[PDB]
RNA sequence: CGACUCUUAGCGGUGGAUCACUCGGCUCGUGCGUCGAUGAAGAACGCAGCUAGCUGCGAGAAUUAAUGUGAAUUGCAGGUUGAUCAUCGACACUUCGAACGCACUUGCGGCCCCGGGUUCCUCCCGGGGCUACGCCUGUCUGAGCGUCGCU
RNA sequence: CGCGGACGCUACGCCGCGACGAGUAGGAGGGCCGCUGCGGUGAGCCUUGAAGCCUAGGGCGCGGGCCCGGGUGGAGCCGCCGCAGGUGCAGAUCUUGGUGGUAGUAGCAAAUAUUCAAACGAGAACUUUGAAGGCCGAAGUGGAGAAGGGUUCCAUGUGAACAGCAGUUGAACAUGGGUCAGUCGGUCCUGAGAGAUGGGCGAGCGCCGUUCCGAAGGGACGGGCGAUGGCCUCCGUUGCC
RNA sequence: GAAAGACUAAUCGAACCAUCUAGUAGCUGGUUCCCUCCAAAGUUUCCCUCAGGAUAGCUGGCGCUCUCCG
RNA sequence: GACCCGUCUUGAAACACGGACCAAGGAGUCUAACACGUGCGCGAGUCGGGGGCUACGAAAGCCGCCGUGGCGCAAUGAAGGUGAAGGCCGGCGGCGCGCCGCCGGCCGAGGUGGGAUCCCGAGGCCUUCCAGUCCGCCGAGGGCGCACCACCGGCCCGUCUCGCCCGCCGCGCCGGGGAGGUGGAGCACGAGCGCACGUGUUAGGACCCGAAAGAUGGUGAACUAUGCCUGGGCA
RNA sequence: CGCGACCUCAGAUCAGACGUGGCGACCCGCUGAAUUUAAGCAUAUUAGUCAGCGGAGGAAAAGAAACUAACCAGGAUUCCCUCAGUAACGGCGAGUGAACAGGGAAGAGCCCAGCGCCGAAUCCCCGCCCCGCGGCGGGGCGCGGGAAAUGUGGCGUACGGAAGACCCACUCCCCGGCGCCGGGGGGCCCAAGUCCUUCUGAUCGAGGCCCAGCCCGUGGACGGUGUGAGGCCGGUAGCGGCCCCCGGCGCGCCGGGCCCGGGUCUUCCCGGAGUCGGGUUGCUUGGGAAUGCAGCCCAAAGCGGGUGGUAAACUCCAUCUAAGGCUAAAUACCGGCACGAGACCGAUAGUCAACAAGUACCGUAAGGGAAAGUUGAAAAGAACUUUGAAGAGAGAGUUCAAGAGGGCGUGAAACCGUUAAGAGGUAAACGGGUGGGGUCCGCGCAGUCCGCCCGGAGGAUUCAACCCGGCGGCGCGGUCCGGCCGUGCCGGCGGGGCGGAUCUCCCGCUCCCGUCGGCGGGGGACCGCCCCCCGGCCGGCGA
């Protein structure tokens, strides 16, 4: 507030009186009568730079970088190494772009959709969520940030036929929509590779929403995909190729250590 | 999760409406579960407690399989007093021991006209959801 | 062999830092947007069986009626035809205060009307009702050779 | 014929050769140094004992600092890749608290003065009674009041607090008690002066002003009418003229 | 104010209380963790300028075109 | 061996100042703008910041006949205003072969000096002595020559000097054209826009503490200063 | 000197009505400074700002043109982006600083006076009765009384209007007392383990329940309970249920009210006055030979008047009607009651204040204004004995714990007390270097291990090789048959979608003497890219 520290009335005692030329409290017969009122170093009194509300809180980022981050977060939810190293339990899942039929939008019982994540062998992740329900450290306990947990697998559908009431209870499971995708729940924390469970009617829509290189997006205005910068990224099948190992000089890998000086006399 | 936006999920606005709650809601907060003997017959799960009921004790130091009787409810400390749960001071007088009512199972009730109106409604609007 | 003085450790004192908690505050946001001459805001004095304080109320004074709930309140004594806790729509609301009979000592009165010592006849006590300034439409009563003319 | 050949290379890595190194104000870079908090993650640790303190215990780092064992303690905490900040103290006659030296010292010296015996008592250089010896010496260290204070006045108990030593004593504490009017005073009149209405100014809350630019008499008086009733005799009580 | 610049709630060669207010200062004091590398000036012109700032100088940082003729 | 630490100072152990002692708290922060470095996307274009449409979520996603608008692509003059090569060739006009001028065929966006890389490639790189393919190499000299720097020319606007021809619904104080020096923040085959971080200068309380004063609006004559009313006292 | 009447004007404790003071976050009207900046300072700036004064509301003000622009022209006010830190002002120094157009939120418009016509066609109050009446109203009656010709009502207002003709058209409109059909506040109500062995002072913790993975899961947010809980209680979820109350709006009638409109032609009428404007003085604004406002004197006009950003005359065009009025939404909100959340602070912080805080306490006053959180799960808050006049002790006793004792969690340093050790004449303290003495660790006190051969003794369920069964890898097979793909392609009788500043018979309108012709709503073909089934080349199959 603007009133911190200034709802007193003070004036220094001047020189003499063996004091420090500080604003002091105008008289009275109590304890707080000549104690030190204004300034920052006093008991009571204001802080340094009373923080104002018009600090620039928000930021904006361009459009075509928001869409480049979505294409660069979808392209790494397909490798079984950037998902295992993120931390999930994906040792047994039979196919990484996991596409399931359109009759999951007709589920309405979470009892009917655990038998689904058991058949899909994804329950050991939810088991890791039950094995990681713990508290929080610090002053978050008195600000309604009590219990934390660990982010689980995502689920992407096409249309809402009843699935939300049948998944929103299992902790970890984060729902989406293709038409209204999000990054903050695809890249948790700033890191890449959250496990995802696609549906058929959506995974057959990304070709229309984002478009190939020789065909633009038809539900956007004007947008093609970005261009790579180099193709054969694997320089282990480049360098030991017959076109390059021939046109080099000899490799000089002999160590040539310093010699001691002996006296020639 | 809760979706109603006029109900507070805070900690302090739930501790305050508990330590400064009036007596006619202290009535509802101080209830206790019924035994599986009564749960079989009435098809009920919990009732508020009255001065002249019958009680076993499940948890605490004095737990066992004994049937005591309620002496007097003390709804200022959210606590009651039972017949034979007492202990000795220095000189020898017996002082009762406070037990919170959630640790307490009921085996017999104190039935009235104002109690069977309730108990037949907490199974009428119990079965409507069964009719789902 | 001591005493004093300095040094470090163990124990004990003075002191209330640190750690951990929180019925409090700060900022933003939503919906509403309501006082008083039918006596407001504010202040003063009173009220509990044992009571000082804040808090709750107004000679019906830590609350009455009604409805809703349906067995306690509590530091100690007491004594289901509805206790106690809530809501509040029917009753009541002491003295100052824009303050209103004239004053600020709570002091001096007046006009009606009932009860009593009495026997409207004056005074005598008690009880109730009225007696502020400013202005509006009306009713009543009046002034004016400056009006203005008739009778 | 035989089925045999070390280490390495987190490429922001590893290895080798040369010359050099001072440094205030000031500039830059690296910080696996550190504090409080948020997104992520460690199938982390924790009442078979977490934070925090203590330590003649054992060690590492150039250093900032961290880690371990041994004691107390009793319920929540840390590491890594990233984000944000009210983020690191010896001083400012710094601010708020708290304790020493000086110190058992300065000091308890204005107005002439105290002794003896007894009683209650755990206890008496001061308390009460008596016995002397002295002072104020009628413009008093005496008897009563106004201004001010507000329960100090009175009694019975208390002794941990206060009465700058003590205390059986107290203007201290705790329980209770107390202030009686036709004649004493307030009330009632005016004084120097304050202050409304009519009226004047003034953007305005309001201001000058007090007989001055005002239709300022609400009352008695004597007589006549209409009224009423009081034992309507004698009259009251009202209205008008 | 029978006058001295006296007194006006311990305050007078213009009282006290709150607000604009955290008033201005070329002027005094203080300015909070480690290591590594480089390293100075107190001279110039102009200023109601001489306790001060502008300017050139000295210094550090980031790079660049070539060499591996000047 | 060795004076006590902080601080202004040409010069501190100083007979210069602040400092008795311990714990906690304590001083370059926050917006707007601009300049330059640096990281990212799109690219002669870029940007939806304001507006709309569909618990975390007050978030995210879209809209192109919602791209209006901002900066940029084009400068100069006080302004009215103007607004960025030309070479060669045909028959050709007068005159004095040349200019200028009405018409046709081709051509064409400069020049010299340095210039990293590039190309041609005289000559040879053995293993019993002579032919000969490829692969690069080596390589004297010789060629195209990026980026840039210096210089010469040319073009555009403003302004002065010398002087000639052409145009026309309006025939004039009309309009247009050339050569030569001078002024310009300009062209000469683009380089910007939006976001995030860093230092630096500034405007705001602006590294924190510090004055002597200045103004508006209000409270006091219970002490003391003087006039008044009413009473009281001086062997 | 009379009775009389309109006018001007008083009094009343006359009847019935009204306003006055407070809050002051946002608002409208006036009044209005100085610190400060310019390196001084006086015009400027600080500022139409604080303070001061008067008025309201749930929102206030503004407002249907005496308007902008010179275009092929827009068309009430407010509000956001933009123009713009720009045209301009200014010791032309420091510095201040607008609007129009364009895209958007919201969208709503109107009435009187005058001019004239209808026989005051007009209100308010008193009286009686009936209905309803916790917002005092309607209909019937009043030889019952009052105001208005110094003008009450109807039509009617600048988009033109009225009137009288002649033609064309008319069948709903508004409330008020009700009956009746299906947004809001309060109340009470709604899932599932205290299952096994065990740790503990007490479990919510550790483990277990498979071949339905303990149970419900449209409910795993949170809170209470003797540490930590989806399943112990309360609670959350759900177009879940029930019980009350007040409305919004729909339909039946029963009542009263109001008889109204077009088009086409003839004749009439038509607007606000000490104000506009002019001179002047003073404040002001970006407004500059003077934008607005205010004061003094002068003071108008009807083919008129003001404006048309440089003063002045003569001219032409354009656009508007001053001096009188009303009006919802879009916008603002540190106060107020009622609510949710938070990359915030966590008792010297955060509001001054977590607690008997604007309280104690100082000053005559105006005014100034603090310090102060925490036993334990439960007071089970220490019976009794004993010394002492008592305070305070000594044993005992409660709890897991007095090493938690009524200002009681944790218990830091300065500082003091006592114990143990080691010392002591140049104030103590430090640095470099050893030496001695102590505390401690070595869980030291007969000190390596791993490979490989020779030798010594032992024992297995024991090797090499073949035989079947299963998996996996390379395949240059100099080239096994199949596959999909191509930021690879050629031709096609293909079967199709997006675009286009490439081209031109139909629908329509306007124009033309059913015909032309500009303008378009449409076809249809021509291209380019993309998709799609059949056909061919090369190709990888190490994203
Ligand atoms: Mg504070
Ligand atoms: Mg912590
Ligand atoms: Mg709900
Ligand atoms: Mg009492
Ligand atoms: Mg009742
Ligand atoms: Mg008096
Ligand atoms: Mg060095
Ligand atoms: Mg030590
Ligand atoms: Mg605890
Ligand atoms: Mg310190
Ligand atoms: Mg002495
Ligand atoms: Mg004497
Ligand atoms: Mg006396
Ligand atoms: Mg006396
Ligand atoms: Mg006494
Ligand atoms: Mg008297
Ligand atoms: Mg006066
Ligand atoms: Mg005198
Ligand atoms: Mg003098
Ligand atoms: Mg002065
Ligand atoms: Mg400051
Ligand atoms: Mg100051
Ligand atoms: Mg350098
Ligand atoms: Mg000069
Ligand atoms: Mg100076
Ligand atoms: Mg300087
Ligand atoms: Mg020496
Ligand atoms: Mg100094
Ligand atoms: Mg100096
Ligand atoms: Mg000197
Ligand atoms: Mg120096
Ligand atoms: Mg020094
Ligand atoms: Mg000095
Ligand atoms: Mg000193
Ligand atoms: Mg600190
Ligand atoms: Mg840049
Ligand atoms: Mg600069
Ligand atoms: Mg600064
Ligand atoms: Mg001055
Ligand atoms: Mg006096
Ligand atoms: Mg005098
Ligand atoms: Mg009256
Ligand atoms: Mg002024
Ligand atoms: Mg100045
Ligand atoms: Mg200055
Ligand atoms: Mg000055
Ligand atoms: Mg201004
Ligand atoms: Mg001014
Ligand atoms: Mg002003
Ligand atoms: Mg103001
Ligand atoms: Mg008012
Ligand atoms: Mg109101
Ligand atoms: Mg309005
Ligand atoms: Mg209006
Ligand atoms: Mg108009
Ligand atoms: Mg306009
Ligand atoms: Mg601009
Ligand atoms: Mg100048
Ligand atoms: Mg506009
Ligand atoms: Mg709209
Ligand atoms: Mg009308
Ligand atoms: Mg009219
Ligand atoms: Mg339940
Ligand atoms: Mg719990
Ligand atoms: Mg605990
Ligand atoms: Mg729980
Ligand atoms: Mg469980
Ligand atoms: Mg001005
Ligand atoms: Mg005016
Ligand atoms: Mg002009
Ligand atoms: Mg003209
Ligand atoms: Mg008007
Ligand atoms: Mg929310
Ligand atoms: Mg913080
Ligand atoms: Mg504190
Ligand atoms: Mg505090
Ligand atoms: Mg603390
Ligand atoms: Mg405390
Ligand atoms: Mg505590
Ligand atoms: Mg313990
Ligand atoms: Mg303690
Ligand atoms: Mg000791
Ligand atoms: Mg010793």
């Amino acid at each position: 507030s603007e009133l911190a520290g200034h709802q007193t009335s003070a004036e220094s005692w001047g020189t003499g009186r063996a004091v420090a030329r500080i604003p002091r409290v105008r008289g009275g017969g109590t304890h707080r009568s000549g104690q030190g009122a204004f300034g920052n170093m006093c008991r009571g009194g204001r802080m340094f730079a009373p923080t104002k509300t018009w600090r620039r809180w928000h930021r904006r980022v361009n459009t075509t970088q928001k869409r480049y981050a979505i294409c660069s977060a979808l392209a790494a939810s397909a490798l079984p190494a950037l998902v295992m190293s993120k931390g999930h339990r994906i040792e047994e899942v039979p196919e990484l772009p996991l596409v399931v039929e359109d009759k999951v939008e007709g589920y309405k019982k979470t009892k009917e959709a655990v038998l689904l994540l058991k058949k899909l062998k994804a329950w050991n992740d939810i088991k890791k969520v039950y094995a990681s329900q713990r508290m929080r450290a610090g002053k978050g306990k008195m600000r309604n940030r009590r219990r934390i947990q660990r982010r689980g697998p995502c689920v992407i559908y096409n249309e809402d036929n009843g699935i939300v009431k049948a998944f929103r209870n299992i902790p970890g499971i984060t729902l989406l929509n293709v038409t209204k995708l999000n990054i903050l729940k695809l890249a948790p924390g700033g890191h890449v590779g959250r496990f995802c469970i696609w549906t058929e009617s959506a995974f057959r829509k990304l070709d229309d929403l984002y478009g190939t290189w020789r065909k633009a997006a038809s539900l956007k205005s004007n947008y093609n995909l970005p261009m790579h910068k180099m193709l054969n990224t694997d320089l282990s099948r480049i360098l030991k190729s017959p076109e390059i190992q021939r046109a080099l000089r000899a490799p000089r890998k002999k160590i040539h250590r310093r010699v001691l000086k002996k006296n020639p006399l | 999760m809760k979706f109603n936006p006029f109900v507070t999920s805070d900690r302090s606005k739930n501790r305050k409406r508990h330590f400064n709650a009036p007596s006619h809601i202290r009535r509802k907060i101080m209830s206790s579960p019924l035994s599986k003997e009564l749960r079989q017959k009435y098809n009920v799960r919990s009732m508020p407690i009255r001065k002249d009921d019958e009680v076993q004790v499940v948890r605490g130091h004095y737990k066992g399989q004994q049937i005591g009787k309620v002496v007097q409810v003390y709804r200022k400390k959210y606590v009651i007093y039972i017949e034979r749960v007492q202990r000795e001071k220095a000189n020898g007088t017996t002082v009762h021991v406070g037990i919170h009512p959630s640790k307490v199972v009921i085996t017999r009730l104190k039935l009235d006209k104002d109690r069977k109106k309730i108990l037949e409604r907490k199974a009428k609007s119990r079965q409507v959801g069964k009719e789902k």
